[PDB]
RNA sequence: AAACUGCGAAUGGCUCAUUAAAUCAGUUAUCGUUUAUUUGAUAGUACCUUACUACAUGGAUAACCGUGGUAAUUCUAGAGCU
RNA sequence: UCAUAAUAACUUCUCGAAUCGCACGGCCUUGCGCCGGCGAUGGUUCAUUCAAAUUUCUGCCCUAUCAACUUUCGACGGCUGGGUAUUGGCCAGCCGUGGUGACAACGGGUAACGGAGGGUUAGGGCUCGACCCCGGAGAAGGAGCCUGAGAAACGGCUACUACA
């Protein structure tokens, strides 16, 4: 056929739009840019791998000098 | 303590008793005028109330 | 057999290497937490009395106070004990610990100075290490600086000057967060 | 089974919630509260599936976060809060009030009510006695407890609650000639007048009612909900809960359809 | 029932919370309130037997002068054994329906109940029993009334 | 950031080995018991302790600086602060 | 012998609030003076909700080349206690000798988790159901236990056996 049906949303203000619209549709419309992140498996491996470190896991090179 | 030094703590602990009272009086007095100035600001809003 | 000597008064610690056994004979058969004289250790230790605080075996197992044995024994360590850190509330895991009687088997002793002597140690008692922070409670500050009930303790508080990395602005001041 | 359950599987939810068998595997699982689990109206289901205000789950919990809508005059902050019979939900911003009440087919329906008279409720008492210190008290069907009641008020009656001060303004006795609505069983939505009551020693008595169309029916005492003696205090929905059979239901749908167009 | 004496055991049997040695003497109609023998009525149109009111027996399992209430289902049966001590066995018979063969067959079950010293029950008597709390491993019923024999 | 403390981790998911009045089904009961959480109501410390301060009590510990042991683990010792 | 009230006492014995943050007001003897509004983390008892454990009645395949079974060291019931969140032969003592069965007990087989239900049709039936819904049990095979309202838990611990 030659007819098409969809859904429409009309917002009162741009701030209410940006405050309520979902991220994936915002990326669809192009108003805001996408977030760059690593894969889910890499994130999961990092999170469970860092559970074996105790205190200030941001830098953990202090135990490299124990061997001399 | 690290922030101060031995001599510093020594004088601070050894400070004369009357000086403590003088410092307290000075602090209470300055607080008194600063509070009075806040009351003067309350008088300024009272003047705004009279204007309105 | 290594030695870890500590000075609580000056807040200083040092590690020494000892290879000659006849100097170390007099520590034997003593218990952890006992009193010993450091005179046989050397001329620089004359007039020194030391307290035995702990030690470690060559294999790495720690000593536990209250168990009398020269070998090591298995125990069911519960929560709140010394050499056990549970992974879950109420968890107990079976471990192996060495008795509290000193013997030739151990690798390192740790001990502290009880009474200062006439002579000085070249690298231990000549330095003092600043305490990182000061008291944080209102009662402690009041008793420490010897104030009275009403003296506006708020003004009297240690202040440390902190600065940013390289922004070029003036440093500011930080305070100990009185909680009472 | 090593404790109580915290999940409810879809395809096992009560039928009167009207949930589609497709589009997901789970159900809202309303949280614990003042109303029974079997016969309750979750707020998320009411707002999203009936009013169609929210498209899906994600914004449903965002909607409540502004505290715009309240029930019984008090704000509730859990999305799966069990609402029930006679409960009134008030939204000040739009300016209308709703009451959760059964229709003639046994499910919850939207029912507009006026703001001025939508500020009171009424509920049946479960037991009456004196509590600690000798103070009498009663508890209704919505977990409302009120101390120092009228001594004439007895069990199984119904009492009118102001909902702002919690004072006993008025009450209705449970006797013949009263107007009642059934709240449990298959006879959902009927309205009738109590004819007579006969009791059986040992529990589980039955009561006989009669509809406006000279119909006759019976139900348990635990399922009767008296709302007045005559001229019922609340506003009944369209149809007045008379349950015409399928013959007249089929006659009326074509009759109004042809009349309109 | 026939009991020679009430106190023929190691311990002393008495009703709990019933004060029996009072300095002041007061006469009251109430059973337990005044200090005399205590009894009540279970209900369901069941009348307290006369032997209970003036009897002296002590029983913690009797529905009368006891701490057991009668509540639940009420059953009927045929008595088959009454020759043990303070316990009876009843037999109940019914008919089961087999759908395929369109006819019935008879079946029966056996039940155990506690008998009070107020009643005297012999073989071939009609009885009515009522549910109660567990009194033993396999005793959950109490006799209430014995119908006259044919 | 880290860490102390609070809560959850007994929900979900998989399988049908054992089990023949055992499990289970429909129908009753708890006047024979326990119950996180949610919701609604609800507590004149009479004197102790004239007084201990009520305009408000008292000691540790984490994180942390720095020094170690074992080839080996989400193993740990002793020293100094809060 | 209920809810509740009253009297004479007791207790290694509880609770009756020394917690935390965002909004800025009123009086007068004008002193760091007094009073005063909404919310997080609690707390004694009652009511409610999610429940849980026990518990009344009836209903399960084939087999007699399975006809009597149960009480050594509880098997049926009575009494006095201990233990459990509570009843109860659940356990400890004393005293009676009981309980089920040809109306199929007891035992042996099951290539047996139970139910809602699937396949096949004049009607009556025969057969399947591990498996999307409800209930029960298990985490290689046995036992024991901490924390916690809730576990005899195994993505919790301890010990043995077999693998590793
Ligand atoms: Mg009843
Ligand atoms: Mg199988
Ligand atoms: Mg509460
Ligand atoms: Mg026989
Ligand atoms: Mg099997
Ligand atoms: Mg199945
Ligand atoms: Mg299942
Ligand atoms: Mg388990
Ligand atoms: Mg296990
Ligand atoms: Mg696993
Ligand atoms: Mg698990």
């Amino acid at each position: 056929g030659g007819k098409t049906t969809g859904f429409a949303l009309i917002y009162d203000s741009p701030e209410a739009l940006k405050k309520f619209e979902p991220r994936y549709r915002l990326v669809r419309a192009g108003l805001a840019a996408k977030v760059e992140k690593a894969s889910r498996q890499q994130r999961k491996q990092r999170k469970n791998r860092l559970k074996t470190l105790r205190g200030t896991a941001k830098v953990k090179g202090a135990k490299a000098k124990k061997e001399k | 303590i690290v922030g101060a030094s031995l001599e510093v703590i020594k004088e601070r602990r050894s400070m004369r008793p009357e000086a403590r009272n003088a410092a307290r009086l000075a602090a209470i007095k300055e607080s008194k005028e600063k509070k009075a100035a806040a009351q003067a600001a309350k008088k300024a809003e009272k003047a705004k109330n009279a204007a309105a | 057999m290594k030695l870890n000597i500590s000075h609580p008064a000056n807040g200083s610690q040092k590690l020494i290497e000892v290879e000659d056994e006849r100097k170390l004979r007099h520590f034997y058969d003593k218990r952890m937490g006992a009193e010993v004289a450091g005179d046989p250790l050397g001329p620089e230790w004359k007039g020194y009395i030391l307290r035995i605080t702990g030690g470690n075996d060559k294999q790495g197992f720690p000593m536990k106070q209250g168990v009398i044995a020269p070998n090591r024994v298995r125990l069911l360590l519960s929560e709140g004990h010394s050499c056990y850190r549970p992974r879950r509330d109420g968890e107990r895991k079976r471990k192996s610990v060495r008795g509290c009687i000193v013997g030739p088997d151990l690798s390192v002793l740790a001990l502290s100075i009880v009474k200062q002597g006439e002579q000085d140690i070249p690298g231990l008692t000549d330095v003092v290490h600043p305490k990182r922070l000061g008291p944080k409670r209102a009662t402690k500050i009041r008793r420490f600086f010897s104030l009275s009930k009403d003296d506006d303790v708020r003004k009297y508080v240690i202040r440390r000057e902190v600065q940013p990395k390289g922004e070029g602005k003036k440093p500011y001041t930080k305070a100990p967060r009185i909680q009472r | 089974a090593r404790g109580p359950k915290k999940h409810q599987k879809r395809l096992s939810a009560p039928s009167h919630w009207l949930l589609d068998k497709l589009s997901g595997a789970y159900a809202p699982r309303p949280s614990t509260g003042p109303h029974k689990l079997r016969d309750c109206m979750p707020l998320i289901v009411f707002v999203r599936n009936r009013l169609k205000y929210a498209l899906n789950y994600r914004e449903t919990k965002a909607i409540m976060m502004q505290r715009l809508v309240k029930v019984d005059g008090k704000v509730r902050t859990d999305i799966t809060y069990p609402a029930g019979f006679m409960d009134v939900i008030t939204i000040e911003k739009t300016g209308e009030n709703f009451r959760l009440i059964y229709d003639t087919k046994g499910r919850f329906t939207v029912h507009r009510i006026t703001d001025e008279e939508a500020k009171y409720k009424l509920g049946k008492v479960k037991r009456v006695q004196l509590g600690r210190g000798g103070v009498p008290f009663l508890v209704t069907h919505d977990a409302r407890t009120i101390r120092y009641p009228d001594p004439l008020i007895k069990v199984n009656d119904t009492v009118k609650i102001d909902l702002e001060t919690g004072k006993i303004t008025d009450f209705i006795k449970f006797d013949t000639g009263a107007l009642a609505m059934i709240t449990g069983g298959r006879n959902m939505g009927r309205v009738g007048v109590i004819t007579h009551r006969e009791r059986h020693d040992g529990g589980f008595g039955i009561v006989h009612l009669k509809d406006a169309l000279d119909n006759t029916f019976a139900t348990r005492e635990s399922n009767v909900f008296v709302i007045g003696s005559e001229k019922p205090w609340i506003s009944l929905p369209k149809g007045k809960g008379v349950k015409l059979t399928i013959a007249e239901e089929r006659d009326q749908r074509r009759a109004r359809a042809l009349a309109a167009a | 029932a026939t009991e020679l004496t009430v106190q023929s055991e190691r311990a002393f049997l008495k009703q709990p919370h019933i004060f029996l040695n009072s300095k002041v003497k007061v006469k009251s109609t109430r059973p337990g309130k005044g200090g005399r023998r205590w009894y009540k009525d279970v209900g369901l149109g069941f009348k307290t037997p006369k032997t209970a009111i003036e009897g002296h027996y002590i029983d913690k399992k009797c529905p009368f002068t006891g701490m057991v209430s009668i509540r639940g289902r009420i059953l009927t049966g045929r008595v088959v054994s009454t020759k043990m001590h303070r316990t009876i066995i009843i037999r109940r018979e019914y008919l089961h329906y087999i759908p395929k063969y369109n006819r019935y067959e008879k079946r029966h079950k056996n039940l155990a109940a506690h008998v009070s010293p107020a009643f005297r029950v012999e073989e071939g008597d009609m009885v009515v029993v009522g549910q109660c709390r567990p009194l033993s491993k396999t005793v959950r019923f109490n006799v209430l009334r014995v119908l006259p024999r044919t």
